[PDB]
């Protein structure tokens, strides 16, 4: 049968990742890093690509 | 993201063995203990067994049913665990889900259907179900294996149609029943892949 | 000294409303770090169970906040703040006082609130196809009626029907229910109905060859 | 002293609330209510208030 | 049976760069359910203590998070990612499992990282204004040196002098100290300097009347 | 938001009583075990002792040093925890901080002062320390209570300056020195609030 100490550590382990999650989710809406991915460009002297 | 992907079932006869496998994604798979827990046809979760993780000792324990002749192991290294099942009996016939955790079940996999089984493949038979004096219906007996599909008009009649959940006979062999509802031209259509058997009939008094 | 947990057998809902679903232990969960150690699970119809709610009152990442547990000792509280159509299945409310939990035992059935409707009844004789094999199926049809719980009993009897449901209807609400009284070619010849019990019906219901 | 249960129950309860903290930091960021506070306007007709 | 936990006595450290702090016990803090019972405080100066890290390596809300903890059994430790200014003061790990701590120990002190500097050392004479009283106060002053730990020794002694620090300066980031020798006029006219040591000296310095 | 207000300390004879307060807010103070812990001038931390919640049990337990001497209480309606504290001790001199938690100590007080003296109110004497050959400064000498504060020219030089703590002489009176650097006009402003006492003095050999 499973200890006491075995049952805690699951549940204790549920709790710090359910925290881990939303903390991801907070640094995503606040902070999450935004890749350029393409430029295009029209600009004097013909310069029409970057 | 987290995945519990489970395979290695199927149709298998008493006395024969199966390994199923649950391969784990997207978690360190090696920190948590993991369960096996089963579901027979219509029925309730039966806990079969579970294997700690290696920091609790990477022990198991069974149910008393299964003891003996079913063994869990896992292999940390490709993020697999496996409940070998030998000496399969029939009443062993059920959806095998594995679960991650052995107190708190907090994912699951998708579930394995093992069914034990010494028949044959076997076309149906159609036999009709006909009014006298608003309810007809067909009914789909003696094929093995599940499934058996059921259509009316080939699909052109739906409503007041209710196919019913195949039923296992103490013959080895299933058998359902479609019914469907209209007072006052009417054909089931019943297809049984395994057996390669197509019918139509029609009902009538 | 086993450790089990009781939750009602049905549990009807209309979504847009709360609904509630009580557990009791036949002993205290409170463990003295201060949690009661009951986690509430959900089986969807043809999907696997999901976890709902740990340790009596925590909710798990990517659960609905709609769910939400209380209680504490022997008497706790699964409650839904507004059902969705998507929250019918079996809800069950596990102890971990006391391992391995060996089944989750019977549940609780959630399914779509409706007004009571009584099965129309139906007797279906074997078809002079089947009796030409050696075999005489007969079947006795409940169609539409609510809530589950529909019993059949046959008088030509024992150990010789089956019978089957469907799930909700997703339109109307109600349950379907066939059973099957199989018997050989000559055990039938040798007699010359189907007794149904519903609440929707105001006494029993019999239908004859 | 104080027992394994007395401390796993601080331990647990900081975790927990930990926890509820980020779901609100959440809850904030996605879906908090603003409050209209007040109105004014210029329309037809000399509709010069609400 | 007592358990006990050593960290570093000082630390200096540099803004814009990582610190760690390491930890040591007597005993294995490592529990059954996993967890290490050892948590991280902070008390800067003139303030009160503060939360950083528990059960090892849990960071409590509002904790910057460039604050970490790592280890188990016996080794510990305290990361800071980058280090500000603000974080000087005094660490402190504690052990939990064993209960009530008396004590939270000397802790880390943690100050900014300057190139050595030794103390430019000065002694003051009793004024005359003072000797006109009845009792001979007699400074020796330790100004501008780095790291802290400048000793200091009297030979006109023991158990007749006291000694002052101040907090790290804003600017050149040293410290000063001001030892104080207390005699009686009788006891002073009785006789006819102060020896100090330091890391940033290269032997002991010596300044008499 | 949490808030632990401390309130209730100051100056007390020994052999006298004195009631801490801490009232908390923004928390439910009544799931709290509540501890006290004290720091004497310029050394470490010390427990004191600690209330649990009546969740386990409402008791308390002591430091040995004042055990029999001190005692904690809790009011859950008003959200205080008191230190109730007989028989003061001068070694009891110190911050006394309360903080939320029996063995995670997740929030702190802002601290409360208990300084433990039979000593009157007296003025300083500022005597000076000249130079004779780049450092002066001023001795201020034998005050009570504390604090005295002291700047060099009515605050215009600032510039390598050192004020120092305060040192409590076995006397029961106070004393620090302030100190400047300058090579080759020079005073020391020193004011004691508490006696009402204001003083200039000159620096040079």
């Amino acid at each position: 049968m499973v200890t006491d100490s075995e049952k805690v550590a699951e549940y204790l382990r549920r709790a710090t990742l359910d925290l881990r999650a939303a903390r991801q989710r907070i640094r995503e809406l606040e902070s999450d890093p935004i890749a350029i991915v393409s430029m295009a460009c029209r600009l004097p002297g013909g310069v029409n690509t970057p | 993201e987290v995945q519990l992907v489970q395979s290695g079932g199927g149709l298998v006869q008493p006395g024969r063995s199966l390994r199923l496998s649950c391969t784990a994604s997207g978690f360190t798979f090696g920190d948590y203990a993991m369960s096996w827990v089963r579901q027979a046809p219509g029925k309730g979760l039966e806990w079969v067994g579970f294997i700690r993780s290696k920091a609790y000792g990477g022990t198991t324990e069974y149910a008393a049913s299964v003891k003996g002749r079913f063994t869990i192991s896992r292999d940390d290294s490709k993020s697999i665990a496996y409940l070998q099942m030998n000496s399969l009996k029939t009443e062993d016939t059920a959806v095998y889900y594995c679960t991650r955790g052995g107190t708190l079940f907090d994912y699951w996999g998708q579930g394995t259907l093992v069914t034990v089984s010494s028949a044959s493949t076997k076309g149906p038979s159609v036999f009709p179900l006909a009014p006298s004096s608003a309810a007809l219906g067909c009914l789909v007996k003696d094929y093995f294996p599940e499934p058996v599909t059921v259509s009316w008009n080939s699909g052109a009649l739906t409503s007041g149609v209710h196919t019913f959940p195949a039923v296992l006979q103490s013959s080895g062999l299933y058998s359902l029943s479609s019914v469907v509802t209209v007072p006052s031209t009417y054909i089931c259509n019943v297809n049984h892949k395994p057996s390669n058997t197509k019918v139509d009939k029609k009902v009538e008094p | 000294d086993v450790v089990m947990t009781q939750s009602p057998l049905s549990l009807p809902v209309t979504p847009g409303e709360p609904a509630s679903i009580s557990c009791r232990s036949s002993q205290s969960l409170l463990h003295s770090n201060g949690y009661n150690y009951l986690d509430w699970y959900l089986q969807k119809p043809g999907q696997s169970p999901q976890l709902l709610i740990y340790l009596g009152s925590n909710r798990a990442s990517g659960v609905p906040d709609r769910f939400s547990g209380s209680g504490s000792g022997t008497d706790f509280t699964l409650k839904i703040s507004r059902v969705e159509a998507e929250d019918v299945g079996v809800y069950y409310c596990m102890q971990s006082l006391q391992t391995p939990r060996l089944t989750f035992g019977p549940g609780t059935k959630v399914d779509i609130k409706r007004t009571v409707a009584a099965p129309s009844v139906f007797i279906f004789p074997p078809s002079d196809e089947q009796l030409k094999s050696g075999t005489a199926s007969v079947v006795c049809l409940l169609n539409n009626f609510y809530p589950r719980g529909a019993k059949v009993q046959w008088k030509v009897q024992s150990g010789n029907s089956q019978e089957s449901v469907t799930e909700q209807d997703s339109k109307d609400s109600t349950y379907s229910l066939s059973s099957t009284l199989t018997l050989s070619k000559a055990d039938y010849e040798k007699h010359k109905a189907c007794e149904v019990t519903h609440q929707g019906l105001s006494s029993p219901v019999t239908k004859s060859f």
